[PDB]
């Protein structure tokens, strides 16, 4: 299962909204998960089963879909949102596997 | 098409069914477990014990 | 049983916004689900459709591609990712449950939802 | 990465007979496995199945009440427990491992043993 | 976990082919033995863990199974193995069990 | 078959008070226990488990890294020390012995004290 | 496990027959336990694995259900079985939550 | 094979009845089974249905919300329990196994019980 | 190697028996013990268990509390102190040696003694 | 489901391209498998799914249709590939079944 | 709770390089964990799998019979060792806990160390 | 929206060549394909037509019996196998997908792939 | 239990790099030692419990592993460490068992 | 701290050898002891042990009823007479000394001694 996500590079502002749309070769039901990796560090889970949150989060974090199309969606970017943000499936009987990842860089 | 749950359908075990190991399957403690004495255990002497005072 | 929307609200045109639908008092993961248009001064149009699996959907002419509707069994919720929005958009979005029909020819949109306003300006 | 079996011989009909399958170089305890025999002048006919865990069996029309499959995950071994022997039974068992696959309905059989040959004759 | 042990008696000749079959209640992996009482003495260990051989025993006794059938298998009958065959369980969180026995009787 | 709670009393916020549990009449050192309260105008919730040899325990969310428990097999005895106690906490704490189970899924209390009030005000 | 249970309150008379609905929000398989506390004492085991019953409790007292659906049934309701009746559930991965209790009351 | 229900007998209306239904004889997890009135004077009638697993259930249009039914698979049982019976409920009642078939479209009900006479009346 | 038992005879019912049982030619201190029972008309049963050491003991649910087996490494003897006899516990009495096992889970008997009578009338 | 192939008996030279036409009674989708058993030895996967080719396999081996019309090509004929191709299909329903087996002979 | 990785290095193709993953402030023996690399100008890739006992173990096909996972759960540290580096494997591996999931089918790796540098070169 | 053929080449009369078709950028499972040739010379000619599902199947009165035309869903593939070659057969082969059509008579062909030369000559 | 070593005989220069791998047939959890001798010298512990040093042995040695898969990992090879390597495991139930023993040569 | 044996040299098969090795530098009445063969051409193998009060004593399977180990704690020496002496038994024979630690599974063997070269030849 090849994981692919949309747009690579995306630039935003302070306050802005924002949308990372992760694409799943084949039907990962709604197995997926959201990361965070600021440079220099290691990333942070954000977002289970597709739609619930990691305790501590802030609630501006949100997402949804199913099947093969995904979304994370961010209703107010922050000075410290602009970081890596990767998408993983956990299918069934599919091994863990990464989409390449998209960076969100001030405007 | 009627979109719908086609409620007659076949409710069996679909025997070809993948009978493999569910590599995601959970791999964690799962904390309820039988915390009990295992009534059936090794009740012999334990060769390898300490051997010291 | 009740079917009620959420995720309204205004964008600014080209951006994008996701809609939810929660089912309850019913087998929500049984019923293949609509979602249906109402644009002021004009009557009810149709959008998209859920094959009660998500394994088949079809789409308006007008929003193929910008559209994406999916559903999760396992909480009770429709999601319609709504792209690339225009000033056209600006409607109240219905969610829509296909009737039991005994055929192979599906039925009428029964249960329908409050609606929830979507409204796309500058 | 090895499959073979044992316990063939020649017995008469209407005695027990039991057959044995070790397993070498890969873990054992993640496949389910198949017993399949080879009768000269016939194709390939399926006789059992076992579900990765002794959980499920299948076994073939012919066969049933009469084969008793069961596997060791300790041991890495097979077992089809034949009752009842007849003159048709006469046959090669070969033992087959259930590919890996990427879904919920199952795949074909990669690996196999180099057959045991069982004769049933008076 | 009760165990049972089929057929109750089984006549045989010197020579012959034996196989004694016992069932299990429940699953008991393969945590299982097979005894021999001669009348008038007690039971001595043929085999544990329901596959394995005890020291000692001759090599005509083999067993296998596992889960909730187990089977007995003596390739050939001796004028010493006229004897009652007990079945015995000792599962993980079970207790020890023991079924009806068999009786190998001369033909 | 006797199962004895103590250690109860009034406490002011923020201040540690231990909790014991002596068994009676079976086998203490061969059974797991839970500790579970009962504040009036709710129902029973759990708090605590000890694995049968102070090797694996599991907390409630809202009590983890203040309650402690650990046992004595030596004095057939339980023990719940609490730390920062809150005006939540005050309920009434019961333990509960998990009852024989021939399998790995444990079972259900059967065993139940009669509970000492922990009162927590100022 | 969110656990539910109905009625909150019953009126029943002696030798009547009382059923009580306990609830889950999510599935629980089989395992599932009625308790029993009368007022100022501490709580007894009743029904274990939802269907059978505990050693020396009356045979009035019976259960059955699997899923998200339970209940407890008293063909004989007699001047002793007046208290109130907590639903648990400890499924495969989770943990022990009771149900709020409905108390049998005399009418 | 066999299969024997139990549970019947003579109940006030307003009142709730639970069945069961013991299944020997053949592997009971692996077949959807159904449950089917006979009220005297009247033919068969189909009252539910469950689907192997107890994931998916259907009901007459009549029972739907007075009658439970769910399988214990450990056990080998069904229980219909049901809730709110009237004086239409009078009625022996079956359990139905659902035929083995090779397609998606099921098949017919192949093993039958002696069914137990459930009487509301006062 | 070798397992002679003694204590044995006839007393009348609500009496108390004391059965032992001295072990020779291996070192009695490193093994775990059991008593089993052989009433004529039916299979063996389990009585007793002894954990090496004196630390714990199983009984048989139906002996529990009036059969009390305990041990002294010093004379290489096992004690069965019998206590309200009754006509059911007339039966052969035979000690078992667990087998030395190479994991946690026990092994099965493999030295059995003689067996001796304990007849109970009036 | 009955399955069946044909021809029986395939006489071609080396190098020459070979193709094996295997119909099923009823509609098995996608999921066949094509196997070839030389004298003496046990049968080696060569195709799964109908159009996969198992890792190992020489890119000689191809394999395509769906529904009860499924066929197998050897491009080029090597002294090795001559053995007995056996078919078979494992339906959503259906049991595994197999093929006669048609034998390719050095003409 | 704190995770963090050690052991990496400079080491020249064709060596054995070994990594330890020591972890604090929480319980280790109940968490599955994994490795995973981080290989500039890719994204993320799994490597191994641990199933929080040693007994079940999952890795890449990439890295099937060179690399060796394995846990130490009475110090919390984690082990993979490396076996025939070659100039692919240069990338930065962090460990990843396993999300406790009230179901069957796991969770996401919340708790990521800082991860180390492996590179192979010559 | 792409749809590529492959599979061409040059085969002596008589022999059995297999074409295929890849989709990509539309939904391949909800369309029914054709196949047309092209011979130099000459005008299009149809050759054969499948029904969105493999239900249903039609050819040219020139090529039955010997050319088959079958698709799978999955890979979003079409297949051609041609069996028996003749002279007559060489020309170009198209894919051609039907377009969607409000009624229950059908579309022209509106997406044709690039085509694929297969000769037959000695 | 046996105890294998991989590989039997290493050559190894002053200054490389040296991993020993010892193989378990059995799981022997995390008790195993590893020991030197020298030629015509009485062996010496180095490693305890297969992580640990023993006190007064340089840092150079290390060793990781559990289950069945132990090696022993020299970061520095000096002219004083070339010896017998012997692989010892000392299970909870099991008895004393050594390895063949591995030996390293100058390169 | 010292560990050095004698009584070694050459004696004729069906003879029997007694040794002695004597400890110096460390309390030799606290610490448990082995002795360790090393024949030529094989590794190590284990003899024989003493639980430090000379109470517990266990060999290897091939040398029980010939080997016969026993310590006097006053001289601080090892006696290990050997009995009916064969061929096999050429090896070198090694006194080890069990490390401290704080648990209840014992430790490797720390302390060394020299070795006695004994030879059972004609």
């Amino acid at each position: 299962i090849q994981m692919t996500q949309s747009p690579s590079t995306l630039s935003a502002s302070v306050g802005d909204r924002v949308t990372i749309t992760c694409r799943a070769s084949q039907s990962v039901s709604t197995w997926l998960a959201w990361y965070q990796q600021k440079p220099g560090q290691g990333p942070k889970l954000l977002i289970y089963e597709a739609s619930s949150l990691e305790s501590g989060v802030p609630s501006r974090f949100s997402g949804s879909g199913s099947g093969t199309e995904f979304t994370l969606t961010i209703s107010s970017l922050q000075p410290d949102d602009f970081a890596t943000y990767y998408c993983q499936q956990y299918n069934s009987y599919s091994f863990w596997t990464f989409g390449q990842g998209t960076k969100v860089e001030i405007k | 098409a009627n979109p719908n749950a086609n409620p007659n359908a076949n409710p069996n075990a679909n025997p070809n069914a993948n009978p493999n190991a569910n590599p995601n399957a959970n791999p964690n403690a799962n904390p309820n477990a039988n915390p009990n004495a295992n009534p059936n255990a090794n009740p012999n002497a334990n060769p390898n014990a300490n051997p010291n005072a | 049983v009740q079917l009620v929307e959420s995720g309204g609200g205004v964008v600014q045109p080209g951006r994008s916004l996701t809609l939810s639908c929660a089912a309850s008092g019913f087998t929500f993961s049984n019923y293949g689900m609509h979602w249906v248009r109402q644009t002021p001064g004009k009557g009810l149009a149709w959008v998209a459709i859920i094959w009660y699996d998500g394994s088949k959907t079809y789409y308006e002419d007008s929003v193929k591609g910008r559209f994406t509707i999916s559903r999760d069994n396992s909480k009770n919720t429709l999601y319609l990712q709504m792209n690339s929005l225009r000033v056209d958009d600006t409607a109240v979005y219905y969610c829509a449950r296909v009737r039991h029909s005994s055929s192979r020819h599906g039925s009428a949109f029964d249960l329908w939802g409050q609606g929830t306003l979507v409204t796309v300006s500058s």
